[PDB]
RNA sequence: GAUGAGUAGGAGGGCGCGGCGGUCGCUGCAAAACCUUGGGCGCGAGCCUGGGCGGAGCGGCCGUCGGUGCAGAUCUUGGUG
RNA sequence: AAUUGUCGGGAGGGAAGCGGAUGGGGGCCGGCGAUGCGCCCCGGUCGGUGUGGAACGGCGAGCCGGUCCGCCGAUCGACUCGGGGCGUGGACCAGCGUGGAUUGGGGGGGCGGCCAAAGCCCGGGCUCUCGAUACGCCCGUGGAACGCCGUCUCCCCGAUUGUGGAAGGCAGCGCGCGCCUCCGGCGUGCUUCGGCAUCUGCGCGCUCCGGACGCUGGCCUGUGGGCUCCCCAUUCGA
């Protein structure tokens, strides 16, 4: 299958925003809060601190959601699930879910071989 | 004034506006030499920094 | 630094949908949608925009009152974007064309019956 | 019909003369009375089913006007002269300028005799022009053009001989002028406090 | 009762691109090529070393004119009125 | 048409300043009727009055530049933003320069790029003015049509000067760059066109 | 076409947890949980997936509900420097 | 999970951690990166206008259809069928060319303004000296070059960048549609006598013209490429 994507992806940022002082308490995981302390200066923006999200990061709509190989990923459970994509296979990509018996896998894989679908995870628990 | 400007205007389908206007910039024009006075800085005099002097 | 107010956006909130999940209404909302686009008819437009109204926004009309000021209009077709209640205190009924959101069913019964027409908006 | 162009142009895109005078000299008052009065009008110039339908539409591209010209050739640089090669293995080596091919490459010659490059392809970009001219007039080169340079390791023996009927023409010029047998056959190299944007070539 | 059913242009400098000068004013092509025109002219003249527009009279008067206004110009005050100080200022 | 009327008036002028100086007298030019206005100070801490006499002059942001018909109403409203502004009288190069490279015209209340006539036509059609010669000469001239014509031009988004300033702080008489600098401010825009 | 600061505060659109009414699925050919210098998606809350461990359950989607989201409280209980 | 031992990697001149940017060393990734397509004949395989049936359909009794089976005629076509020949070529990176947009820098030319520059040079008249061999004043529609300011215009170099994917549109021109000796010449109207959108329509083309195209090479299981992962170093921030 060919990606019908043309246009090159742009990430405006590929590090992640770390949730500040993290680093220093464990209890602390790094999943993103807000900081809302008074005096918090990451909240205020002060230089040389921590980076806080906001909306313009945000990736190019065309591009937004698109894997590496030029595909959108589409989790499939079965066959069945796996023949939605017949007629986008240049657009979007299948991903086996996690939890499909090796057995079932291997139906899902040679069925996406007669449609032309991308599987993204194609080698799972197969050995 | 402005009515009777209008009317005047209307007969000889002349459009024309009655508003005011603020005072413009002034068109160019000749002055006729005459006698120039020079005028130039004073020395000063301390004397003379006060009403009616020192 | 630009010297506007909330970066020149607009603060004022008007409904640019119905709030109703009304499947109905949601077609007469697409079906006026077509109508106020393609047409520029100005009527068209206040018909869509009164359709997003809420309930309170869309009182009913009492029957006499649209006796009233149908007099003398009999070829003309009432519009309501709203309900028709029966009032009791209206005797002659004369024949009328009105088109509203929702008759009720006395109000029904006595237009249909003085030889009127209770029409939705679709027919209209 | 019309040997000359009308109209000169005095900048790109603006010609010498009006439109006015343009009518005069377009003839278009002679070509009125002989159609009766009236300028003639013409007239405008009046498969396989697929075997695969795809999915998505295809978008092709929009148009683009603008058209590609042919690489320009650097005042410095003219049949004859002599250019020191920048970069390559051949880097630092002077040779001779013959002429420019139709893929805008410079043509070039060592003489192979005399420093060890043949008849080869540069890039105007990787050489500079200096002030030595070797007279070419006895050099014929019509026979080479791109396609002479175009892969399909030794070298034939045609290209061997083709060499020496070229060199032997252009060693007899630059045996005329005193010293430039060993100027060509020496690579240019900068040395201390060598400043090149001082250097006169 | 329906009306017949129904991207932005990348501005480009006129005072640089020629075709999109032309397109706003076509008469600044007559402006380009008369001047160019004209320049050529002077300087064909000048390499030709090629040779009055005011009568001989009217150019003495204006020369006696501007010499009369420049002396004005010069002009210094006498410092007459300032009587203390007649030594000081010369 | 219009370029003949700007050489006979540039050549009138120069005729009568020698008529003047051949008989001995003096000949006063007729005041500039039309200003250029920049502004140089930023938005910060904004007295009242200035921040509303700049909005009316559309003013909004530093460096924007806007024309101005010149009269008591306008003059005394400009004289109480001296520090924040500096003007002058624009040349027939700078009104060219600004509409060619940065006139933008206001259709229905959007900032449309002059790349057609078609634009100026759109809006200012009623009046006569249906090319961007007709929109300069408006300009130039102050016509009867000046409201509409300068109306209709969105401000200039100038950049900043290259070359600099000399100090924003003090007036131009004082070698600041704040008030009135004549002639001059053609210099300036140059710099920032 | 214009535009982008935000404590107290307001609101919108979303993420996540556990049930219920439905619907679509997964699992001893290995579910949940947990581990990982595997990889990827989203501005972000989060999500998807490889490998490992584990050995019997689990998830998506629509609606609806709630004892539904923690770094602090000389917070509680337990554990440990 | 806190916390601890051990093995392995690494760092450490009075904290460490952290933001941003690269680099070194690791680890990881083949949807990490293609190998097809078009046209030919050799063979193989599989189906082909007009009439018969079977089960149905679209439009609204009647017209208009396809699918499947069979029979004739017609004699081609198809083939993730196997070989041969010819043409063509994918991902990523780099270089170059020609241009668009934005922008910085450099060089030249024309014209205008001024005391219709001043001055200087030439010619003429006056004045006649202490810094001693002057100081300067006035004249000429004399001459050769500058200066400042304004404006018109030509050329050269570098830098960043290609968003869009429906339109050969808009604008300005060229060549034909009439002849000549062809850097140009030949007809009306207007003209400042230089010129002029006054005649300047159609057809086919060109271009600074409704947003980048083209060419070439390198490399493609490698000591390669990529990386948002890991450890560490360094400059800035903290
Ligand atoms: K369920
Ligand atoms: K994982
Ligand atoms: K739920
Ligand atoms: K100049
Ligand atoms: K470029
Ligand atoms: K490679
Ligand atoms: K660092
Ligand atoms: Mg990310
Ligand atoms: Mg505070
Ligand atoms: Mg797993
Ligand atoms: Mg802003
Ligand atoms: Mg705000
Ligand atoms: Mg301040
Ligand atoms: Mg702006
Ligand atoms: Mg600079
Ligand atoms: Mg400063
Ligand atoms: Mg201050
Ligand atoms: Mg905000
Ligand atoms: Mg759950
Ligand atoms: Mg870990
Ligand atoms: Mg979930
Ligand atoms: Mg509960
Ligand atoms: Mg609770
Ligand atoms: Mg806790
Ligand atoms: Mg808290
Ligand atoms: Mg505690
Ligand atoms: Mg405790
Ligand atoms: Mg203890
Ligand atoms: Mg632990
Ligand atoms: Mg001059
Ligand atoms: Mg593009």
């Amino acid at each position: 299958a060919v990606p019908l994507l043309n246009k090159k992806v742009v990430k405006k940022r590929v590090k992640r925003f770390i949730r500040p002082q993290s680093d220093r308490r464990i209890t602390v995981k790094e999943s993103w809060r807000r900081p809302k302390g008074i005096d918090s200066r990451v909240r205020r923006k002060f230089k040389g601190c921590v980076l806080m999200p906001n909306i313009g990061y945000g990736s190019d709509k065309k591009t937004r959601h698109y894997l590496p190989n030029g595909f959108k990923k589409f989790v499939v459970h079965n066959a069945s699930e796996l023949e939605i994509l017949m007629m986008h296979n240049r657009t979007y990509c299948a991903e086996i879910a996690h939890n499909v018996s090796t057995r079932k896998r291997k139906e899902i894989v040679e069925r996406a071989a007669q449609l032309d679908v991308v599987i993204t995870n194609k080698l799972a628990r197969l050995h | 004034k402005n009515d009777q400007l209008k009317a005047d205007a209307k007969a000889r389908g002349e459009v024309i506006s009655t508003k005011r206007q603020p005072l413009g910039p002034k068109p160019g024009f000749m002055v006729e030499g005459a006698t120039l006075e020079t005028v130039t800085p004073i020395p000063y005099d301390v004397v003379n920094d006060l009403k009616g002097g020192y | 630094g630009i010297d506007l107010v909330a970066g020149g956006k607009s603060k004022k909130t008007k409904r640019t949908a119905p709030k109703s999940d009304d499947v109905y209404l949601k077609l007469l909302v697409k079906l006026y949608r077509f109508l106020a686009r393609r047409t520029g008819s100005k009527f068209n437009a206040v018909i869509l925009k009164r359709l997003f109204m809420s309930k309170i926004n869309k009182p009913p009309l009492s029957l006499s009152r649209l006796i009233t000021y149908a007099t003398g209009k009999g070829d003309n077709i009432v519009v309501l974007v709203g309900t028709v209640t029966d009032d009791v205190r209206a005797y002659e009924v004369p024949k009328i064309k009105v088109c509203a959101l929702k008759f009720t069913e006395t109000a029904r019964a006595r237009i249909e019956k003085a030889g009127g027409e209770c029409l939705t908006f679709d027919q209209l | 019909a019309k040997k000359t162009i009308r109209n000169p142009e005095l900048i790109r895109g603006v010609g010498k003369f009006s439109r006015s005078k343009m009518y005069h000299k377009k003839g278009l008052w002679a070509i009125k009375k002989k159609n009766g009065g009236k300028l003639p009008l013409h007239e405008k110039k009046p498969v396989k089913p697929p075997k695969f339908y795809p999915a998505d539409d295809v978008k092709k591209p929009l148009v683009n006007k603008h058209k590609p010209k042919p690489t320009k050739l650097r005042a410095s640089i003219t049949p004859g002269t002599v250019l020191i090669i920048l970069a390559g293995r051949f880097k630092g080596k002077r040779v001779v300028f013959l002429k420019q091919l139709t893929s805008g490459l410079l043509l070039v010659t060592g003489p192979f005799k005399l420093n060890g490059v043949p008849l080869r392809r540069v890039n105007q970009a990787y050489v500079i022009g200096t002030s030595t001219k070797v007279d070419v007039s006895g050099v014929n080169v019509e026979k080479i053009d791109d396609k002479y340079f175009a892969k399909q390791n030794v070298l034939p023996q045609e290209k061997k001989d083709e060499q020496k009927t070229v060199d032997s023409a252009l060693l007899k010029a630059i045996e005329g002028i005193p010293e430039l047998k060993a100027y060509l056959s020496a690579r240019f190299s900068l040395k201390s406090g060598m400043k090149p944007h001082e250097l006169v070539f | 009762v329906v009306r017949p059913i129904k991207r932005a242009t990348l501005k480009k400098n006129p005072l640089k691109n020629l075709n999109v000068l032309l397109k706003l004013n076509p008469y600044a092509k007559t402006a380009r090529r008369m001047s160019l025109l004209a320049e050529a002219q002077r300087v064909k003249a000048k390499k030709e070393k090629l040779d009055h527009a005011i009568t001989k009279e009217e150019a003495s008067a204006i020369k006696g004119a501007s010499h009369s206004w420049y002396k004005t110009m010069i002009s210094d005050s006498d410092y007459a009125e300032f009587d203390n100080f007649t030594k000081w200022l010369g | 048409q219009y370029a003949k009327e700007y050489s006979e008036q540039e050549k009138e002028l120069i005729r009568l300043k020698r008529e003047a100086r051949l008989k001995g007298g003096f000949y006063v030019d007729p005041e500039a009727k039309l200003l250029f206005i920049i502004r140089i100070r930023g938005i910060n801490a904004m007295p009242p009055q200035t921040k509303k006499i700049l909005q009316l002059l559309r003013l909004r942001q530093i460096f924007n530049g806007v024309f101005l018909k010149v009269n008591k109403a306008t003059v005394n409203m400009l004289h109480r933003v001296e520090p924040y502004v500096t003007y002058g009288y624009p040349n027939l190069k700078s009104i060219k320069e600004l509409i060619y490279k940065r006139g933008y015209g206001k259709v229905d209340k959007q900032r449309i790029a002059l790349t057609d006539n078609a634009v100026v036509e759109q809006v200012l059609g009623k009046h006569g003015i249906i090319c961007i010669e007709d929109l300069v000469h408006e300009i130039i001239t102050v016509g009867p049509h000046f409201k509409e014509a300068n109306n209709f031009l969105w401000p200039f988004q100038l950049k900043a000067p290259l070359g600099g300033l000399k100090k924003k702080r003090n007036h131009y008489v004082e070698g600041g760059d704040a008030g009135n600098r004549e002639n001059f401010i053609n210099e300036l825009i140059r710099r920032m066109n």
